[PDB]
């Protein structure tokens, strides 16, 4: 009784330990799997802000008029 | 002590030896001589170790628990409902081991006390260790040592599903 007063846990504090971190790693594991999804469907139609290889900025396309009246 | 209903003793037989012819009886002596020379000393020393022990007082509690409530109402993953289901039933499987470590030893008991007639009072034990026994081999055994609670409840649908397979067609 005295081992286990002075030096042990209870099962109440290490039962709730590993309730507590079956939560937050429960947590890791569901965003991870949500996120590897999310990468291939962004991928594959592109409707995201991640995979957007720069094209052409059009503020030097400068409408005005020209010199040959047909462009 | 220890309740006389879950670890039963039929009651005493004990003759009285009507002595023929007058030797007399050396172990009758004997056992006098061992009263005087170790039964009343260790009486006295454990006397004075229980005065000793009842001068302060100490308790140890039995530790108890809770229902949680299933395994057949936890969810596709909601690994918060499982954990408290494979705890209870891992509980369980530990009490139940010791159900079957108390029939066992009762069937001990039966072998070594009717003596060189075994099967006069030991039908009735024999009976529920085969029983008790048989439902251990039919509800934990073939599993294996990765046991968790699914398969049980896995080897539970497929029994149940396989006897519905045979009660239609005996139907």
């Amino acid at each position: 009784r005295w081992i286990a007063r002075t030096f042990f846990d209870a099962p109440e504090k290490n039962y709730e330990r590993t309730m507590a971190i079956l939560q937050i790693e429960s947590e890791k594991a569901e965003l991870r799997l949500k996120e590897l999804e999310v990468r291939r469907l962004m991928r594959a139609k592109g409707d995201g802000p991640w995979f957007q290889y720069p094209t052409i900025d059009k503020a030097l396309i400068d409408h005005s008029p020209k010199a040959t009246p047909d462009n | 002590s220890w309740d006389k209903d879950v670890y039963p003793e039929p009651p005493r037989r004990t003759p009285a030896p009507s002595p023929q012819t007058s030797l007399p009886n050396p172990i009758t002596y004997l056992t006098k001589a061992f009263d005087l020379l170790v039964d009343r000393p260790v009486t006295l020393v454990r006397e004075f170790i229980e005065r000793q022990h009842a001068k302060n007082k100490y308790y140890y509690y039995h530790r108890e628990f809770r229902r949680v409530p299933d395994i057949t109402e936890c969810h596709e993953k909601d690994v918060l409902c499982m954990f408290e289901a494979e705890m209870q039933w891992k509980r369980d499987y530990k009490v139940d081991q010791e159900i079957v470590n108390i029939i066992q030893e009762r069937l001990k008991a039966c072998q070594q006390r009717e003596g060189e007639s075994h099967r006069q009072n030991c039908a009735k034990e024999l009976q529920q260790f085969t029983q008790v026994v048989k439902a251990y081999q039919d509800r934990y055994h073939d599993l294996g040592a990765h046991y968790s609670a699914r398969k049980c409840l896995a080897k539970q649908k497929q029994r149940m599903l396989a006897e519905r397979k045979a009660t239609k067609e005996a139907a």
